[PDB]
DNA sequence: CTGTTAGCGCTTTCAG
DNA sequence: CTGAAAGCGCTAACAG
């Protein structure tokens, strides 16, 4: 359900990075949202996520909520380290 | 490959108006049925059409998009951006190259909508009065992507060339320069004329350094205008001690051209660029720049298309981008 | 509505197939009618929409085009110079990234086929076994393009890579090199293990200057990995006079690398990049690097798929364009 | 009828540059050919000329021969130096 | 669920 | 030269 990293990719969370994070949450039925400096926005959006304009060393809160709510966060925990961007 | 939807609906012993269920994943039918049909399917070899479709419903999923040129890595990021996004949408995009010139881009936009799109992603340096009588003509959804408009009639997506303008020069107020210049590109440009010289020189007066005109030296955006912008402000006069260059590629410039003079970058003059391109780490003191997202602007500016053609009523047509500063070691 | 053929059909009072023949402008329908058609045709500002065309005509007039990544400067002008000629040859072109990647290659394929395309740009930088497959089978001509592969059971445009690095190691050899590596870009990718390290070696065991398994060095294609191989390669006992890097970028980060480590690489250790991309003028000593003809690579890539689809046929579907090195200040 | 050119520009007759000189010659019915080192080729065909990889320096012959050679020649000219290639 | 009936907007053999 | 049906393959109302 819940999950603190950090981006400690140069690019942050951008570009394909953030495509394949999203892509890589959007194939899951549980609610997710990923919040960061006072914002919240659903981290199933391509719109919503590349507004936050999250730079590196930012720190980020996942959160998944629904049926699938479990794997849900292992899956985003793999991609936001298999692609290097938060740790 | 010529078997048509007529042949399977052959081998399933179905409709047709069936098979195109399968093929879909329609509104029910039957787990044994459906896989029933769409076994035989595979085993002859049929290939759905694309173009049958397309006629039969007035959608293709195939967007037409319009930048400058796919060439200069500027435009390629942005079109790598829209792509991903498309594809994401399992949408087939149409590319074309107009080179800013008036004519190709209304051309280009004809050929688009008459074969048939779904949505247009236009990007162009000057979007002209015309062109948004043109545009606002087109029978599909319309965005632009870092693409200079002034109405704000037509959606579109990008980051405040104005206040990265000013925030950026800023940065050099509050360091303790008086005479900070100004390279940059075409003139006839909105977002140099318009947004970019609008944000450096607010900066100063809102500090009160008024600026010498000379001191906005311009040239075409090469490593050539650099070691071009980068003499002529030096030798010229009163030897400005800090620079701010309208792109990255120029930046470089600028800092060779300063280091054959004689001059410290990281020290003396302390450059800064926009954009933050890759060759934003390719250089001796590695460039400070003001950060452009363009991958982010072209995947957005393909989301919003994407809503749009969907229907939803996603407002907020004009969408900003957060830009940012990102110092490296050029400036102290 | 829009606009319909059968509407030019009352307003010129012609057949619809008379209008039909002077849209297609074909032969023969006497300058008295075509002229009145064609008068009826942009005063009514009709646009015939290229979908129902290609569902008559069995023809579309747009290829696909897979495509590593865009984004990319290698195949960013790849790309251009294949619309480019596919503008000028009245072709549409349908585009999506594949990331070298073995399965999205194929699934590219069959969106693209069916979606109807006439002819194929695939270029991929390891064609596989399966590939040669589904490409042979295909139903429309196809080329590969800044791509290679084997058997040639496929039209194909390239550079004589093997020739191509040989004569850039020799380059350096004749002037007083005994110790040369190579950086390069991933092994396991045969423009790398099949070309590039053979043209390396065998410009060495030509000269009867033997090699040491070490100096080959592996990076990605990245301007790091640049920086990477040198600090690696200056970390072995007897130090390499000379380096031959895979690409320019990674040559870039070549360069930089030895700088900041504490040679000046014109003396200390001469470096020859590949590719010839701009970047290679943007850096210190400026960048030596073979050439190869990105733009000739698709412009010729696309016109000979022209012939292909044009069904006219002419002989050499295995083009190899001419390659040449460019010497800057970089080494000798 | 023809002319003899010194191609001086950097990349010679290549990118887009070449694109056009192969576009200009098609634009008119009459013959055009382009000899180089010797060997021959329609300067209507995109996939000989860029073939040939003309070097900045090379000497090239563009030849019309039919109804129109005027009007290409006198065009072939203004090309040329409009996208500054030879002399 | 699933058929059935119509075309979508062009291009084509053929005819005259 | 220039009409005249005959559909390219599909999907879309609407039955059943």
């Amino acid at each position: 359900a819940q999950k603190t990293f950090t981006v400690t990719a140069d690019s942050g969370i951008h570009a394909r990075p953030a495509t394949t994070l999203v892509q890589a949450a959007s194939k899951f039925d549980s609610d997710i949202n990923l919040e960061f400096n006072g914002k919240t926005v659903n981290l199933k959006s391509i719109m919503g996520v590349m507004s936050l304009g999250i730079q590196k060393g930012a720190t980020i809160t996942i959160s998944a909520e629904g049926s699938d709510e479990a794997d849900a966060l292992a899956a985003l925990e793999d991609t936001m380290s298999k692609e290097g961007l938060g740790e | 490959m010529n078997v048509t939807i007529y042949d399977v609906a052959r081998e399933a012993s179905v409709s047709m108006a069936t098979v195109s269920r399968v093929v879909n994943g329609n509104p029910n039918v039957k787990p044994s049925t459906r896989k029933k049909v769409l076994e035989t399917i595979e085993r002859l070899g049929y290939r759905p059409n694309a173009v049958a479709r397309g006629l039969a419903s007035k959608k293709t999923t195939t967007v037409g998009v319009i930048i400058p040129d796919i060439s200069n890595i500027f435009y390629a990021e942005l079109a790598r951006g829209i792509e991903d996004i498309a594809t994401m949408y399992k949408y087939n995009i149409i590319l074309s190259n107009s080179d800013q010139n008036q004519d190709k881009e209304l051309h280009l936009l004809n050929n688009m909508l008459g074969k048939q799109v779904d949505g247009i992603i236009f990007m162009s340096g000057n979007v002209t009065e015309e062109h948004v009588e043109e545009l606002k003509k087109s029978p599909v959804p319309v965005v632009l992507a870092a693409s200079i408009e002034s109405t704000n009639q037509i959606p579109s997506v990008t980051i405040d060339y104005e206040q990265a303008a000013f925030d950026a020069v800023q940065s050099l107020i509050d360091s303790g320069h008086k005479n900070i210049a100004f390279v940059s590109g075409t003139l006839e440009e909105p977002i140099n004329h318009a947004k970019k010289v609008k944000g450096y020189k607010r900066a100063l007066t809102e500090s009160g350094l008024p600026v010498r005109d000379s001191y906005i030296v311009e040239g075409d955006y090469t490593y050539d205008s650099g070691i071009e912008a980068v003499e002529k402000l030096l030798e010229e006069d009163e030897k400005p001690t800090a620079i701010f260059v309208g792109t990255d590629e120029m930046a470089l410039g600028v800092i060779h051209g300063a280091q054959d003079r004689g001059l410290n970058v990281p020290n003396d003059l302390e450059i800064i660029g926009f954009d933050n391109t890759r060759l934003s780490t390719m250089v001796r003191p590695q460039l400070t720049s003001v950060v452009q997202p363009m991958y982010d602007i072209g995947a957005v500016a393909m989301r919003l298309l994407t809503k749009y053609m969907n229907k939803e009523t996603v407002d907020s047509s004009i969408v900003q981008l957060p830009h940012r500063i990102e110092f490296r070691q050029s400036t102290k």
